[PDB]
């Protein structure tokens, strides 16, 4: 009977991710005023979250619940490619925003000139194309397949992610580690700018910045690091990891996409659009 | 027929292409508005930030205007000849109460003459200059209603020049200038526009302050109660005028900060006619305008 | 001076009953009511826009 | 001295009260209501740089011109949605635009006291420059090709002759800075509104105001003639917009809403005059019944505040401006 209870919670998570990203995507397209240079990027995050919540999680929920992959061998490999592209796109997009906010604050008087509608599409397309070198290329060359559970790749009943030592390190570095270093570095410099500006205000007059800056970095770090710290150590030390442990951290990471719109919201423009939508 | 509709598309493409090129230029350029009274000497800042015979003729006429006004406000043939030329060419103590050009006294007593005395213009004077940053364009209104202010909503900052020394010119002029500052601050349309104000004639401020003939306490009773702030004050100046210097700033500052929080800041700068660094001061303050505007965006502040 | 002169001409202005003005104002609107697409939207084929 | 004028002013008000017998709403009570109007946005003409300030329909209703603080005055085609000509402006700020009845010339305003008459007919060049006002130019209109009527912030309205280049007649004696003017269909008279809450009409040939209306309490910013030519409506900064009939010398019906407390920027009648399309500072445009003095439909399709509103000579469609550079054409 415990299996029935777990299904309700998993079903709600899939529903929550679908509605949350849809509203953000709908608001940007429906209203021209909300559509801006910075808001063009969040459409990509909304698009990345939308496909992840509908074409990755729902199939993954069936895999755990039914304890078997009813679909064909090729489609399971296809699902893995879609599963990794969405995570790579979502994490990279958050890193792109970190670059966007860093340029606006640290180097003003050039943000209007550097960023443009034509320029916004180029970098967004580059981010998505970057996922192609991380998702499409492995399956085409079948390099994702591992010798433990060698028959798992062959058998169509159940398939598990068994990756070579090279890909596990390289993909984790590209998807999460490299965006992490960029995101932390620019946000630290942004915090210095806020501290300097606040100090200047107190100089000629008679912090809350950390609280709001913590949410953006904290949610990204809390919801992905436990998985990616384990996504690099299971391959080097096979005996250390447990099979159920790996899955539990993976689904924690999927919740970040569902909670992503909440972090990047509460602005006056989106609050108006929420009332207009409902 | 259908070719004309296709032809109209080609003409539309040229217009869209031409507008697209100017979109980057317009976005790069920054707009400022200069506000100041007649005696505020706003022309000095514009000239400092950025012929002689023509200026001399107006200056000579300006001397006659003060001379004629002084007689009416209180060698008659000589006075009549000037009021009505080499013959015409051949007061200041009471000039505070009367209305006169600031540089008229220097001209009357008598190469930086153009900077000291400049002919004003009724029309809007647009000043464009570059400080190695994005393009800067300064606009001057050039009336009691002041309805053109509501038209200005895209300017990054507003320059509000104040003649600090002109506190004894009761018609007090400074309180009148302060009164206009409250109206622009409490304007229902100037929500996201800051102000950069210059307390001009600081050197002239000390001279009036140093001399005990005019007491700031007479115009402002609270000045005696007001004490100098503990914050650092540049000196080279006596503390007697230094306390006076901060009081006029505090009066402007108290109204500016109390009314609104966020996207409404004032950047008081003490300035002098000789000083030419004011161009860099605006750029340093203009940079703070965009940052604080962006800090409030995304609720990062 | 001029305002008194300007207001002097205001005294010698013929006036009409408000009821007469209201009836004329209402009658004109009734006459032109049919020929107004804002009151009744034009047919899609008839409307040049769509 | 001033006592006689004050006594005369009180006597003038007494005549207006005596001239009133029945309320306008009393007569229009039996009139069937127009009902709710489902009003849509047939076109969304966009593609401009900055906030626009004024818009005027062409005589043939095919074209219209919009002027903006960006200094780019572009003439737009409504049906094909594509711009025809873009006229660069010597002055960065403009506060008015006007279209010739013949369509040959297009008049652009300006914060500087200049009213440039651009030549549409293939390089746009200024035909003449009209100047000579202390204040800013706020409105411009074309009685004909020869005559251009302009409003200034110097509390004076003047008529410009293109060939002479000088003010043929100057209309003075008005308190506040004049904001908006409208021209009657017969072109015999026109009106003018200032911040002094006073609305006056003038005779072009005579040059002296015929009637003075001072019903409003706040500054007024919009005014337009009824199609019949015997009445006009005024839009003030106060929430109320009143309708005046020149014959009755008094306000007939006041259009005010308790909930609405924002300002009003532009007003415009329909072709039949039943619908009074008025912009607002609340980011919405309201269309109210002229006779019943009751709201008929609410339209809030804009993001920034509406700055202009005009109706075609054919009456087919209405265009409202905005500070978001969005010319939303409603049909
Ligand atoms: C089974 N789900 C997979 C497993 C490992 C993995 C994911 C996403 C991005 C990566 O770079 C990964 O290595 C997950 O979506």
């Amino acid at each position: 009977v415990w299996v029935v209870g777990m299904g309700i919670v998993m079903s709600l998570i899939v529903l929550a991710i679908v509605f949350g990203n849809v509203l953000v995507i709908t608001a940007i397209a429906k209203f021209e005023r909300l559509q801006t240079v910075t808001n063009y990027f969040i459409t990509s995050l909304a698009c990345a979250d939308l496909v992840m919540g509908l074409a990755v999680v729902p199939f993954g929920a069936a895999h755990i619940l039914t304890k078997t992959w009813t679909f064909g061998n090729f489609w399971c490999e296809f699902w893995t490619s879609i599963d990794v592209l969405c995570v790579t796109a979502s994490i990279e997009t958050l890193c792109v925003i970190a670059v966007d906010r860093y340029f606006a604050i640290t180097s003003p008087f050039k943000y209007q000139s550097l960023l443009t509608k034509n320029k916004a599409r180029v970098i967004i397309l580059m981010v998505w194309i970057v996922s192609g070198l991380t998702s499409f290329l492995p399956i085409q060359m079948h390099w994702y397949r591992a010798q433990e559970a060698i028959n798992c790749y062959a058998e169509e009943t159940c398939c598990d992610f068994f990756t070579n030592q090279a890909y596990a390190i390289a993909s984790s570095i590209v998807s999460f580690y490299v965006p992490l270093v960029i995101m932390v570095f620019v946000y630290s410099r942004v915090f210095q700018e806020a501290k300097r500006q606040l100090q200047k205000i107190d100089k000629s007059e008679g912090h809350k910045a950390l609280k709001t800056l913590g949410i953006i970095m904290g949610t990204f770090t809390l919801c992905w690091l436990p998985f990616f710290i384990v996504n690099i150590v299971h391959v080097i030390q096979d005996n250390l990891i447990r099979k159920e442990v790996y899955i539990l951290l993976n689904w924690i990471g999927y919740v970040n996409s569902g909670f992503n719109p909440l972090i990047y919201c509460r602005s006056p423009d989106f609050r108006i659009a929420f009332q207009e939508l409902l | 027929q259908r070719n004309e509709e296709k032809a109209q598309r080609e003409a539309n493409k040229k217009i869209e292409k031409q507008l697209q090129k100017d979109k980057q230029v317009y976005r790069a350029t920054h707009r400022l508005l200069l506000l100041g009274a007649g005696e505020s000497g706003k022309s000095t800042i514009v000239k400092q930030m950025r012929k002689v015979q023509d200026i001399k003729n107006n200056l000579k006429e300006a001397i006659e205007t003060i001379v004629a006004a002084m007689s009416n406000l209180v060698n008659q043939f000589r006075v009549d000849y000037i009021l009505s030329p080499p013959e015409f060419y051949e007061c200041y103590e009471r000039s505070n109460e009367y209305q006169l050009i600031d540089c008229a006294q220097y001209f009357l007593d008598k190469d930086q003459d153009l900077l000291r005395c400049r002919v004003l213009t009724s029309g809007i004077f647009e000043t464009k200059f570059q400080v190695d940053k994005v393009n800067f364009h300064m606009f001057d209104v050039g009336d009691e209603r002041r309805k053109w202010i509501q038209c200005f909503n895209d300017v990054t900052a507003i320059i509000f020049v104040v003649a600090s020394s002109s506190y004894n010119m009761v018609i007090n002029r400074l309180q009148e200038a302060l009164n206009l500052f409250k109206s622009i601050w409490n304007n229902r349309w100037l929500r996201t526009i800051s102000v950069i104000l210059f307390l001009n004639k600081q050197d002239l401020l000390a001279e009036k302050v140093l001399a005990g003939k005019s007491k700031i306490e007479d115009y402002f009773p609270e000045f005696a109660r007001y004490t100098t702030p503990e914050d650092a004050t540049p000196e080279p100046e006596d503390p007697r005028v230094t306390r006076a210097k901060y009081f006029i700033r505090d009066e402007f500052l108290r109204i500016s900060t109390a009314s609104g929080d966020g996207r409404h800041y004032c950047y008081p700068h003490f300035t002098c006619a000789v000083d030419t660094e004011n161009i860099r001061r605006v750029f340093n303050d203009c940079r703070d305008i965009i940052q604080r505007m962006h800090l409030r965006q995304y609720e990062l502040l | 001076r001029k305002l008194v002169e300007q207001l002097k001409m205001e005294a010698n202005i013929d006036r009409i009953k408000v009821s007469k003005a209201a009836a004329d104002l209402m009658a004109y609107c009734e006459a032109h009511a049919k020929e107004d697409p804002l009151l009744t939207p034009v047919p899609a084929s008839e409307n040049p826009f769509r | 001295l001033r006592q006689e004028a004050e006594q005369l002013k009180n006597q003038i008000r007494d005549a207006r009260k005596a001239c009133a017998d029945a309320t306008l709403s009393q007569i229009t009570n039996n009139i069937d209501p127009v009902g709710r109007i489902q009003m849509r946005t047939r076109r969304t003409l966009r593609g401009h740089l900055a906030k626009i300030y004024a818009m005027h329909w062409g005589t043939d209703s095919r074209l219209l011109v919009s002027a903006s603080q960006d200094g780019k005055l572009i003439i737009w085609d409504s049906y094909t949605t594509n711009k025809v000509h873009a006229i660069p402006l010597r002055s960065s700020w403009v506060m008015t635009c006007a279209y010739a009845p013949s369509g040959n010339y297009v008049a652009c305003g300006g914060l500087d006291n200049i009213c440039s008459i651009y030549n549409l007919k293939g390089n746009v060049r200024v035909s003449r420059e009209l100047a000579g006002h202390t204040g800013y130019l706020s409105c411009c209109r074309f009685l004909d090709d020869n005559q251009i009527v302009t409003s200034s912030g110097d509390t004076t309205c003047a008529l410009w002759d293109i060939e002479t280049g000088q003010q043929t007649t100057t209309f003075t004696g008005h308190t506040g800075d004049v904001m908006s003017l409208s021209l009657a269909p017969d072109t015999r008279l026109f009106v003018s509104g200032a911040c002094d809450a006073s609305a006056k009409l003038w005779d072009v040939r005579e040059g002296m105001c015929r009637q003075t209306f001072t019903g409003h309490e706040s500054d007024i910013n919009a005014i337009c003639f009824f199609p019949n030519g015997n009445a006009f409506a005024t839009g003030s900064d106060d929430a109320t917009c009143r309708l005046f009939d020149l014959r009755a010398d008094q306000e007939l019906m006041t259009y005010s809403h308790d909930n609405i407390i924002c300002g009003i920027t532009s007003v415009s009648f329909s072709k039949s005059g039943r619908l009074l399309l008025a912009g607002y500072d609340d980011f919405n445009c309201n269309v109210w019944d002229a006779l019943k003095a009751d709201r008929a439909g609410v339209l809030a399709g804009h993001d920034n505040r509406v700055s202009c509103l005009g109706v075609t000579d054919d009456g087919m469609a209405v265009a409202t401006g905005s500070w978001d550079s969005f010319l939303k054409i409603w049909n």
